[PDB]
């Protein structure tokens, strides 16, 4: 659904004009592009825009890609694999399925593409989960080879990335879609699939239920047609993820009851949540900004409950058994609430 | 040759395929695949017959240590009466060794099975090969070029090939992708365990706590061979249980003590013997101290400090406890802080809201969630590896997004549309390259009101069967 | 000359000093014989290598020299060692007693390759019948889970101080030394539960001084002097602690990890102060210890542990 | 490119950083360079000044016949310092032709520059002890680090201390002006400043940002001089507008509208978490707070600093400094 | 032409300085020829090294070359290398050999617990043919066993006059005028590593050797080991304690970037000048250390130096308000 309605050209976006004017003044350079630098939050369609300037530069063939995988043997005796998903002129390498091996394989990779032989891009998706030591290597690669390595990389909240990288790269961002340019790509979503709509309000009340993630907006249209039977009318009653119904249920578990009989079934309720291939620090934001929502609290308990929340992410940032963690924020809440 | 002087996991090894406690279902299919292995050789590995089952050659066991895959193994395979050839890690399974050794009988006949027994009428089968490769993960690095010799011979060969390993998702078990058929042994459960050990003690003629038999089966996580080593210990009774055997339990109950911390009980017991109560196990004290320090009545109470607060101030030290031990397990050389870890993960907590306790003390289940959710990352990360192709997004954003409304389409039809719209369902399936494993861990991932183990089984099983013989009909690779 | 810790080793199950529950343990075993695989894992120098010493000598009685396999790190213990020697070792025919096996002792079970480890599975699984195994490690998270499954485990707590006493007042008794009980006590406090070290250092103090004494003691140790150190974390204005430690520690090139580790020593014995403070004061001295290590060691740090114990003292 | 292309390739064209190269200017004619250890902020000239101090001493000949340039890209464990690192300290001087003579006096040693030594193991840097104290007549070691806690004491106390200033905010203006002037790019009147103030501690990141933004300004044919708008929007820093909004918001208002505004900014404002450094000059520079107020400000933007360090959430942490800023 | 660290470095006994209490006992041991298992340990640049270097040349003389075997950390420092090569020269007896050989292990702190614990045994086998000399940084790292196998000796830094006295010797031996406070400030920014002193002490004279007669005043000297001036660290805590905000932060902000001054340094200064104030009240000195102790802290990790530098003063400032 999402995938079918998703620009293959920088004509084809949607959004942010701006963007794609500079884009595709970028562009008219294909002999000398530097290296770019995404950043902006999740779900703005920043790995849209990077394909559609690639589909810019090269072919329209560039979306027609195949997955490979690669295993290599370390400095110690562990061969180990990952899975390079690439295109007749492109590769994608995302450092996320390997946990500390970042650097070797990085450094491995882009040494033996870079003996090839016009030139060759790498996407690096999730830039941020690149260790110190592997985002040197990638700079002295960078340093190194530069006539076959153009490197793109996307990323989020760029401030775990040293200066030193910072320097050589283009930074470009990504804004999040307002509201109305969100209500529009919508109102063409369900023009084009024809959705019996009762009235242009959904659309809006969608982009703004939806925090500026245009993504989940679109997937939770989605997921409201199919309830409807693709008759959208006022009274809809917006659907929200499995996840976040369970958080919302522990803030007003939280908020109603104060005591340690409560608090061995938030545990329970963690332990639940986390099991099911959740993070950390994806409950802990949500868990505060929920908190923070209810209007039963005074601004000193918003102060505290903001605090705690900082120093609970600084320590899940630096540990690594997030229930205990999790578990003491909630602890120290509920301390603060009673 | 004295029924004393053996060891207890020897000497009451399984004979028949009814003693093997847990895993029924995965014995049975190993059963039923190699009695079937003949037909399938008849028809050329090709005829998948009823269960997939039919064009494998190669059957691979796999899962947690001591749960019986050795002995299943070789039981099944005596069952039908064939000829073991095992080879094992204490071998030296190098390529040309095995092409010298192991590849010259792959289609070759038995001498010890012809002549141990060929006039009687038992089973056409006593003289054919069951060549065992056990610990196939246990190739260590002296066996250069084994693993890919081994999945070769998985192709090609001529007789049952069976092939043991502790950890399947291992990256160095990948040549094993598709070329051979694998089953999981899963942990068993308490009631079969339960039963062994009852047998056991009733044939060895002494009785045991049912309550400390469910502790030890806690313990031992699932592992049967280390329970029924650890039980032999009883021999050589409160005292066996609460110093050797469940050491955890009486650490965590004496350090939970309120009379200790007092100033008339800690002149008696120093701090100095609480970081040593600690050493005594260093690695099931701060989860077991974890698990349950919010469990129990105070009585060191500061005069204006609740229950509430003192949890609190407990569970910030065990955060900053567990930021200690990553420290130390960052590098071991500095074990020097070891004692540090003691006071912070340990003795602070339990100081600070020691009592009575409550109810029962309750084992750990950090290591059990753990697990499941390894199992379950390994899944979404399979999962990934295939979808990626379209969906442009990360192996997180997924699960967050795309599979609250990648389960709405794949069952909601299901619930209103009956059984006529599988043909729209493996389309979309068509899309996504995801098969029905794929659509079962798409299906498992989902807590809160969308639980979905209980809906799945309310649809037709008539639906469920057609649905499955129509996809097999069709492939999208 | 001759160290007494060689010269007073326990060669007897019996004369071993230290936890009660295991050694009876092993006591029943030598008794009935009947030995499974073991692991036995402990802190160093408790004894873990005398236990399977003596235990194996007295199972086998006059065998010994034929029917047990020792393994330490000093020796090659790679792939092919285990395959081809353990391997034609519990093959080897032994007539021995009904109840008695060969042994293989492996000490230091740690340093063994996870991948030799790996060969071990079968050769001990197969071969139960005439060969039992014997680890001895100081962690048991190196060893692999199947190893780790197929033994029985035995843990080793820490020597406590009477037992260290017993053991002191044995070997001074045997030997006619003049000492005093506070030289004794500093001898329990430089040892904290390594009988092996306590042993070494009253034999050195022995040697060098003649007489057992606090301070004979506290200058053969080379560590800051435990008084000199609870007066700095026991002085009552700031200024005097912050001299202290300036001009008698800092001085001298005392190590901070040694200063920080001696304060955590005596801030754990200091049996005058209250408990909740002895913990808080252990809380602030290990933060500072983590600081230590992670590559900063400036007086400054010190400075503020001190500044933060006074803080909580008040 | 203009970074590249207008590099110094002698000591004498930088003119900020003078101070510490001097001594090595004295030495040069020598044979008895002592070890060297440079520290400081990234894009200070380090790597630029020892490849020209190699060209001034060297030549296009021996350039790349004795001299190991090993980076992070390179393999950084212990087996290039057994295999390659050992063997190169120990090889013979090579001189094939009469052309280097002329202009560059060869000395007997040789020059290995291991750069990136800051994140090295412990037994790496006590395997480099070995191997710079077993051939320090032949072989002489050059090091770079940005940090000095990490490289171990014993390493620091044998080889010799170079710390090179970050950059000098007063005349390489007049560098810049030289090189807008040479590529010809019209930019505006308070535009240099700005670059070089935004780009503090580096300069190669000044250079860039001016290439990007004359490449950027060149594409719309205006023919105007650029703005400070244009380079802080390349350089992905805050803009000043909004800062007042959030220094207005900040100043009076309860909690809710912080929230709000502060979900806005991260939502769809500029993403990054150097408005904190933005708030920090704010704040210090300003004449209308008094001193208790700005020592609380200082101490909690430094935690909140020390805190985001450490890859934690960004828009957490920045709402916690702007209700705690707040409370004052 | 060697560098004055390889060059005056010891060839006898009687040419080390500072550390007579452990050379009376080490020919103590050669004289009665009992010498055991030795483990040396101390800061750097005292003189481990050059002390066991001159007692093996001592005891052995030209059989220096045959009976004396050094090794250094990690040369392919598996547990291979101490099963081949320690273990066989322990082991192995040689042909015209009378007592015992000598195997010197540099820097041997860099062991793992495994590979110590392959020394210790092996140290414990063959202790009747051979003794071992382990020399060592920081003896914290060591397994207890090995520490306790041997004798120990702890290497104080050199005090002020054998660091004068040395100093002497080689202006006397050497074209080279010192000022009386050049060697003050030495002695001060040395803190007692004899190493440190013989590197500077040639770098000033290569840096200032213009006509042959320049005297070393303490600028030289500040600039060579890149150490700030006490004048400075009083002027800044003045301008911190006296000025207003913007002011003190322009003098800060000056006199780092003129002069390259890192924030580390300056606060050990900084506490280092502090620490002998006449404070009337306490809670200013607890407050000061711990901000100061926390602003190390978070600049052991690299942050945002303006914000550090800023909150150095505003700890400064807000400390000193009773
Ligand atoms: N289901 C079972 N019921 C009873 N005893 C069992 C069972 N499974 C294993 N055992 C015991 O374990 C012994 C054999 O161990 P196995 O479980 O077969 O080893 P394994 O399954 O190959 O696991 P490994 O080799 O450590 S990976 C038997 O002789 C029994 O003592
Ligand atoms: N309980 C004890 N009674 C008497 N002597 C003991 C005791 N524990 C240790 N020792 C002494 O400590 C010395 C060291 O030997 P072990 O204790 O066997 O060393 P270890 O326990 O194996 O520790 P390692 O080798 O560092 S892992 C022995 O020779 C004994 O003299
Ligand atoms: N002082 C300077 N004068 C002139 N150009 C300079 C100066 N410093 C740097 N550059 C320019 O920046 C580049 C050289 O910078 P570098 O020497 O790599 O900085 P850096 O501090 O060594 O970065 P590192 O060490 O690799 S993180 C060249 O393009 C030079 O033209
Ligand atoms: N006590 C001393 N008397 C005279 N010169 C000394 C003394 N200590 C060091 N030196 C000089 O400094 C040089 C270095 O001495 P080393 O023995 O290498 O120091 P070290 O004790 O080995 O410390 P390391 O090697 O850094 S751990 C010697 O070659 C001498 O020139
Ligand atoms: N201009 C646009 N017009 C229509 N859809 C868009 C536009 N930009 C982004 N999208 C949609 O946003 C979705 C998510 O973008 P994506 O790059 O996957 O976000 P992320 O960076 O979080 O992976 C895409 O499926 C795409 O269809
Ligand atoms: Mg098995
Ligand atoms: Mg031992
Ligand atoms: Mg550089
Ligand atoms: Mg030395």
């Amino acid at each position: 659904w999402v995938d079918k309605y998703r620009p293959k050209s920088l004509n084809a976006l949607s959004h942010n004009e701006e963007l794609t004017n500079f884009l595709k003044s970028l562009s008219d350079q294909p002999r000398d592009l530097p290296h770019l630098l995404l950043y902006g939050p999740n779900g703005t369609g920043k790995k849209t825009r990077c394909m559609a300037l690639l589909e810019s530069i090269f072919g329209p063939g560039v979306y027609r890609l195949k997955i490979d995988v690669r295993q290599f043997v370390t400095a110690s005796n562990r061969k180990l694999e990952l899975n390079v998903v690439s295109s007749p002129y492109h590769l994608e390498i995302t450092p996320s399925d390997m946990g500390n091996n970042d650097r070797i394989v990085i450094q491995e990779l882009l040494k033996e593409v870079a003996q090839m032989e016009r030139y060759k891009c790498v996407i690096i998706n999730e830039a941020n989960s690149l260790t110190k030591d592997a985002q040197a290597a990638l700079r002295r690669t960078m340093e190194k080879y530069s006539k076959n390595i153009r490197l793109i990389m996307v990323c989020d909240s760029m401030s775990p990335i040293i200066a030193p990288i910072k320097s050589r790269c283009l930074l470009i961002r990504c804004p999040a879609p307002s509201d109305s340019e969100i209500s529009t790509i919508l109102s063409d979503v369900v023009t084009n699939e024809r959705i019996q709509l009762e009235t242009k309000d959904i659309l809006k009340r969608i982009a703004q239920a939806s925090n500026g993630n245009l993504r989940v907006s679109l997937l939770m249209l989605e997921s409201m047609a199919l309830n409807n039977e693709l008759a959208l009318k006022s009274s809809s009653p917006i659907i929200k993820p499995d996840w976040i119904i369970v958080i919302h249920k522990l803030t007003r578990k939280i908020v109603k009851e104060r005591s340690v009989n409560s608090l061995i079934e938030c545990r329970a309720v963690l332990y639940d949540l986390l099991a099911h291939c959740i993070p950390a620090n994806i409950i802990l934001k949500e868990l505060t900004f929920s908190l923070l929502d209810v209007e039963t609290l005074n601004t000193t308990n918003k102060s505290s409950i903001i605090e705690y929340s900082s120093v609970f992410d600084e320590r899940l940032s630096l540990g690594n058994k997030a229930i205990f963690h999790l578990e003491g924020f909630i602890a120290k809440v509920m301390c603060c609430l009673d | 040759v004295r029924e004393e002087d053996k060891l207890w996991t020897v000497k009451y090894a399984p004979t028949n395929l009814q003693q093997v406690c847990g895993n029924k279902g995965s014995v049975m299919k190993l059963k039923n695949w190699l009695a079937n292995w003949e037909n399938s050789k008849k028809n050329s590995f090709k005829h998948a017959g009823k269960d997939g089952s039919g064009v494998f050659r190669a059957a691979m066991l796999y899962g947690p240590p001591g749960i019986g895959k050795t002995t299943a193994a070789h039981l099944v395979a005596q069952e039908l009466g064939y000829d073991i050839l095992e080879q094992n890690a204490s071998d030296v399974r190098s390529k040309t060794l095995l092409n010298a050794g192991v590849k010259n009988a792959l289609d070759n006949m038995s001498v010890v099975g012809y002549f141990k027994h060929n006039e009687e009428a038992q089973n056409l089968n006593g003289k054919h090969f069951v060549i065992i490769m056990d610990e196939v993960d246990g190739m260590s690095g002296g066996d250069r070029g084994g693993v890919g010799q081994l999945a070769q011979f998985c192709r090609k060969t001529s007789t049952p090939l069976i092939l043991i390993c502790n950890e399947r998702n291992l990256p160095k078990m990948r040549p094993f992708d598709r070329v051979c058929l694998d089953i999981q042994f899963r942990r068993p459960d308490a009631n079969s365990i339960k039963s062994r050990l009852m047998t056991i003690a009733i044939r060895e003629k002494f009785k045991l706590d049912p309550n400390v038999i469910d502790r030890l089966i806690q313990t031992t996580r699932g592992d049967i061979r280390q329970v029924i080593n650890l039980l032999s210990t009883i021999s050589t009774s409160k005292a066996w249980e609460k110093n050797i055997a469940l050491k955890p339990f009486d650490i965590a109950h004496k350090m939970l003590d309120g009379q200790i911390y007092s100033d008339i009980g800690s002149r008696n017991f120093t701090l100095n013997d609480k970081i040593a109560l600690y050493f005594d196990d260093f690695d099931f004290t701060p989860l077991m101290i974890q698990e349950n320090y919010l469990s129990t009545r105070p009585s060191v109470l500061k005069p204006g400090q609740s229950h509430l607060e003192a949890v609190a101030e407990a569970a910030n030290c065990i955060s900053l406890g567990d930021i200690v031990e990553k420290k130390i397990r960052s590098s071991e050389q500095l074990w020097s802080l070891l004692p540090l870890h003691a006071v912070l993960s340990s003795v602070y907590p339990a100081s600070k809201v020691a009592g009575h306790m409550a109810g029962r003390i309750n084992f750990t289940a950090w290591l059990g969630q753990n697990s499941k959710s390894a199992k379950y990352y390994r899944l979404l990360q399979e999962i990934h590896y295939h979808t990626r192709l379209g969906t442009s997004t990360d192996k997180i954003g997924l699960r967050l997004d795309y599979l609250p409304t990648f389960r709405k389409r794949l069952l909601d039809p299901f619930l209103k549309q009956g059984a006529d719209a599988i043909s729209s369902v493996i389309e979309v399936m068509d899309d996504y390259y995801l098969t029905k494993e794929d659509w079962d861990s798409i299906m498992e991932f989902f807590v809160g009101p969308d639980v979905t183990t209980a809906i799945i089984k309310k649809i037709p099983a008539t639906v469920k069967s057609g649905f499955t013989r129509k996809y097999n009909s069709m492939t999208h690779p | 000359q001759l160290p007494w810790v060689e010269k007073y080793r326990p060669q007897v199950l019996s004369d071993i000093v230290g936890n009660k529950e295991t050694i009876d343990r092993l006591q029943q075993i030598a008794k009935d014989g009947n030995m499974p695989h073991m692991i036995i894992s402990g802190m160093p120098g408790i004894g873990k290598t005398t236990s399977v010493h003596c235990l194996a000598h007295e199972l086998l009685g006059r065998s010994y020299a034929d029917g047990v396999l020792e393994l330490n790190a000093s020796d090659d213990r790679g792939i092919d060692v285990v395959r081809n020697q353990i391997k034609h070792f519990a093959q080897k025919k032994l007539h021995l007693p009904p109840g008695k096996h060969k042994i293989v002792i492996l000490d230091e079970a740690d340093s063994m390759t996870a991948g030799a480890q790996q060969a071990l599975r079968r050769t001990m699984e197969l071969y139960s019948n005439s060969t039992r195994f014997a680890f001895a490690c100081n962690q048991s998270n190196k060893i692999i889970e199947p190893l780790q499954s197929r033994c029985a485990i035995l843990r080793y707590s820490k020597l406590s101080d009477e037992d260290v006493l017993k053991r002191l007042l044995q070997i001074i008794k045997l030997e006619d030394v003049k000492y005093t009980n506070d030289g004794l006590e500093a001898i329990i406090f430089t040892a904290e539960g390594d009988m092996r070290q306590a042993i070494n250092n009253l034999q050195s103090t022995v040697a060098g001084h003649g007489l057992v004494n606090a301070d004979n003691v506290f200058k053969i140790v080379d560590s800051p002097h435990p008084l000199i150190v609870k007066k700095m974390l026991l002085a009552s204005n700031l200024e005097d602690s912050i001299q202290i430690l300036r001009t008698d520690l800092w001085k001298k090139g005392y190590s901070s990890i040694d200063i920080v580790t001696t304060s955590f020593r005596v801030t754990k014995n200091l049996a005058q102060v209250k408990e909740s403070v002895r913990l808080e004061m252990i809380k602030e001295i290990g933060l500072t210890h983590m600081r230590i290590l992670e590559g900063v060691g400036t007086y400054l740090q010190l400075a503020s542990m001190l500044a933060k114990i006074h803080k909580l003292n008040n | 490119p203009w970074v590249e292309k207008y590099r110094p390739k002698n000591l004498d064209e930088v003119t900020a950083q003078d101070h510490a190269v001097t001594v090595l200017k004295k030495t040069l004619k020598s044979a008895n360079l002592p070890h060297m250890l440079f520290y400081g902020p990234p894009g200070t000239g380090k790597t630029s000044t020892i490849l020209a101090l190699t060209k001034e001493l060297y030549g296009p000949d021996l350039m790349k016949s004795r001299i190991l340039e090993l980076n992070a890209s390179d393999e950084r464990g212990i087996s290039i310092v057994r295999e390659k690192v050992k063997n190169f300290a120990r090889l013979t001087v090579s001189k094939p032709s009469k052309h280097d003579l002329e202009n560059y006096p060869c000395p007997p040693y040789k020059i290995i520059i291991l750069d990136e030594a800051d994140s090295m193991t412990a037994d790496a840097q006590s395997a480099l002890r070995r191997t710079m104290e077993t051939y320090s007549g032949v072989t002489r070691f050059c090091l770079i680090c940005n940090y000095v806690t990490r490289i171990i004491d014993p390493l620091a106390s044998r080889c010799s201390k170079f710390r090179f200033k970050a950059l000098d905010a007063s005349n390489a203006i007049d560098r810049l002006r030289f090189i807008s002037e040479q590529e010809n790019v019209k930019c505006d009147d308070g535009v240099l400043e700005r670059i070089l103030d935004i780009s503090a501690g580096d300069l190669r990141r000044g250079i860039t940002l001016l290439q990007s933004a004359s490449k950027g300004a060149q594409y719309l044919g205006d023919g105007k001089n650029i703005t400070s708008t244009q380079v802080e929007e390349l350089a992905g820093v805050v803009p000043h507008d909004i800062l007042i909004e959030i220094v207005e918001k900040v100043k009076s208002g309860d909690f809710d509208e912080i929230k709000k505004y502060v979900n806005t900014f991260m939502k769809s404002g500029w993403s990054a978490a150097s408005v904190v450094n933005q708030l920090h000059e704010y704040y210090i520079t300003n004449d209308n707070f008094d001193t208790n107020f700005k020592n609380q400000i200082s101490w909690l933007l430094f935690t909140t600093d020390s805190r985001l360090n450490n890859g934690t959430n960004e828009h957490i942490q920045l709402l916690n400094l702007l209700v705690k800023i707040s409370q004052l | 032409n060697l560098p004055w660290v390889e060059k005056y470095r010891p060839e006898t006994l009687d040419e080390v300085y500072g550390q007579n209490e452990v050379i009376t006992t080490v020919r103590k041991f050669v004289d009665e020829g009992k010498l055991p298992h030795l483990l040396f340990y101390g800061p750097p640049g005292t003189g481990k090294t050059s002390t066991i270097v001159a007692l093996a040349r001592e005891i052995y003389g030209k059989n220096y070359s045959n009976m004396v075997l050094e090794l250094n950390a990690s040369d392919d420092r598996g547990i291979d290398v101490v099963r081949n090569q320690i273990k066989d020269f322990a082991s192995t007896r040689q042909i015209f050999s009378k007592g015992f050989k000598l195997i010197i292990l540099d820097e041997a702190d860099a062991m793992t617990n495994a590979a110590q614990n392959a020394l210790r045994r092996v140290i414990e086998r063959y202790t009747k043919n051979t003794r071992f000399c382990v020399l060592a940084n920081y003896a914290h790292k060591l397994t207890p066993a090995l520490l306790s196998r041997c004798t120990r000796f702890r290497f104080q830094p050199l005090p002020q006059e054998a660091i004068e006295r040395r100093i002497a010797n080689v202006l006397v031996h050497e074209k080279l005028k010192l000022s009386p406070n050049a060697e003050k400030a030495l002695i001060e920014l040395s803190n007692g590593d004899m190493r440190r002193v013989l590197n500077v002490l040639q770098s000033c004279k290569a840096t200032l050797d213009n006509p042959d007669e320049d005297e070393i005043s303490d600028d030289v000297i500040y600039e060579c080991c890149g150490a700030p001036r006490p004048s400075d660290l009083k002027a800044v805590l003045k301008s911190i304690l006296e000025d207003d905000w913007g002011t003190a932060h322009y003098t800060l902000n000056k006199v780092r970037s003129a002069k390259g001054l890192a924030l580390i340094d300056l606060i050990e200064g900084i506490v280092k000048i502090l620490e002998d104030y006449e404070l009337q009240n306490e809670e200013t000195r607890v407050h000061l250390l711990t901000k100061l102790a926390d602003i190390e802290y978070s600049i052991s990790k690299g942050g945002n130096d303006q914000i550090q530098g800023s909150a150095v003063i505003g700890a400064i400032k807000a400390s000193f308000e009773n």
